[PDB]
């Protein structure tokens, strides 16, 4: 295939880190570059643009938890960083009580669109606590786009 | 890391409030779990403090401190109360070990 | 640029609890799209992807069942049935806020997208049933968006 | 249009068991791509689309604990290997459900997406590990799908 | 616009059950966050009424209707009973005020 | 098919604690919901076991094995518990029917 393409994972060796790897079934080919964690657009065009990070939790803490995955695009010219998708969860009501039995939570989020990208510009794919990012396991925490 | 708790003693009567205060100083970490203890007056074993009704916890994140209000004493709320905090719940935690405060011993007395 | 009918509508942040779509900028309606009726018409026949988000949000539980629904559907040019085409349900709730707790807000995403036939004409709609609950208080939470493949 | 494309849907009469269907309206397959043992089948090596939603729906919450998954599997032409491609798990119930109180039944769908490059012959599988908590009773709501782009 | 709380008052003896019914009128809302209180005889302060065990509360939605039942009553169940209903869990709040029903005084015996 | 609750009779004093034990036989269905119920001594009635605090619930599903543990058992803990299984919250359910245990007729006494 000859379209600019791309499909990262997290590195499962990283320590409470949400950093990007390229390749087997990922991809990184056509033009587009992973560059400061970020995805760099070889070509103006229309892109596919998605991301899936997972979560985990042994229990609820006394503070409240709001879980966010953003996918945001900056400008190659104008240092301007702007929301392209975002998502927020919320997996814990209440505190766990102590001398329980560890009942774990798990909370995925993942985003997509499509969105008319300019040569240069940096996609970022971004978490807010990564003391519950979980990478544990393959497929469930990826970064990629695709020009349409 | 250390956790001062205040204030060390206090005294009040019947039917009065109290409050006391634990912040997280010189931890690059913040708040996670926060659990209240205390051993009544006479006895040897803690029990955890749970909160509502009487007792009010309140969480300043920001500030990393973390307080306990009991209304409506009584004298039975006398002894020996301790904060603890633990991040247990974290996938990748901040610290491997709890940190507990330094304790406050409470004395509730009637108003004669 | 592209020659691929696509469009990405976001939603109206003026709107007052209501679900109305918008063509601002991240946003697209080219090559025949149009929006009409806050649906999107589709110009010409072919595979299209349909993707949509919304995002629901409440400050506690109530005492009444709160069911979040969103729904993308069909309505065939020719005989204007409504038929589903993707759909999801959520229930953030399963307790009532007791009285006297502090407000502890709750968040509830709902992503769809999937690859359909559509014809000349077709409208997509893309609707909530708890508008009470709807939150796009922020750029990238809640948009609708289709493009030809 | 010519490419690859698939897009089925959960067969509603079977019994808690995830058994894709093609003939649906609103579903697809053709240009190639195969049904076969309930997995897709690749036609030609190329660049890949797959998605695909499940939901989930109980009664209450157990005792024990409840862990949802959903899977996207690649198997190659050659080798009867199965390896994950895309999935997420799901924790719908932190509290068990006293007995005797409302029937409230809970919701949980799970979406995955992605682009991967597959070969000649390659078989896709989307698969559960709850089916005693599958819900598949309404249209729109648990499908699979994959288009060569 | 109105919550019609019935009835206004219950005379009962020790051992029986009450029910208090309210009803949503002149409104284009619907049920959300329902609350009841209560304050005791000679007492100067509300206190919530946790729904469960003798207190059990059934709703209506569609008619806009929901109840109090209290079962085997005791002489300390006296007091005035109210309604509240809130719309504060919801994102665009129906109604920015909550509204009350307009009390019960209720009276438990011996014999 | 069955459950197989042990041991059959407890003996113990005021503030021990006892640990009743119920675990799946012959079934191709795994655990799902479990209860616990208690009818004191002299009361005809049986009573839900709220689970927490005192009551200590233990739950392993690779054994489809699960126990309850009491701590500072009184003498108003004597009665005869029993546990019980059911399938209802399942969407497809792998049983139509409960299934319970065969009991346990514990006696709490004061000390000499
Ligand atoms: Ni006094
Ligand atoms: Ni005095
Ligand atoms: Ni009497
Ligand atoms: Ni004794």
């Amino acid at each position: 295939s000859d379209k600019p393409v791309a499909h990262v994972v997290a590195n499962p060796q990283a320590e409470g880190q949400l950093q990007w790897l390229n390749r087997a079934n990922a991809l990184l080919a056509n033009g587009v570059e992973l560059r400061d964690n970020q995805l760099v657009v070889p070509s103006e065009g229309l892109y596919l643009i998605y991301s899936q990070v997972l979560f985990k939790g042994q229990g609820c803490p006394s503070t409240h938890v709001l879980l966010t995955h953003t996918i945001s695009r900056i400008a190659v010219s104008y240092q301007t960083k702007v929301n392209l998708l975002s998502a927020i969860k919320s997996p814990c009501q209440r505190e766990t009580p102590e001398g329980a039995e560890a009942k774990p939570w798990y909370e995925p989020i993942y985003l997509g669109g499509v969105f008319q990208l300019e040569k240069g510009d940096r996609l970022s794919a971004e978490i807010n606590r990564p003391d519950y990012l979980d990478f544990a396991e393959s497929g469930q925490v990826y970064f990629g786009i695709i020009a349409l | 890391a250390r956790v001062d708790q205040t204030p060390q003693t206090i005294t009040k009567e019947t039917g009065e409030s109290l409050t006391i205060n634990c912040v997280l100083r010189d931890s690059n970490c913040g708040l996670s779990s926060t659990y209240w203890y205390r051993k009544k007056s006479g006895s040897t074993n803690e029990e955890s403090i749970s909160k509502g009704g009487r007792y009010v916890e309140t969480i300043n994140e920001g500030s990393k401190s973390f307080s306990l209000r009991i209304n409506d004493l009584t004298v039975e709320d006398s002894g020996t109360y301790r904060c603890k905090l633990s991040w247990w719940t974290q996938n990748w935690r901040c610290s491997n070990s709890d940190v507990y405060g330094g304790g406050t011993v409470v004395t509730v007395n009637h108003h004669h």
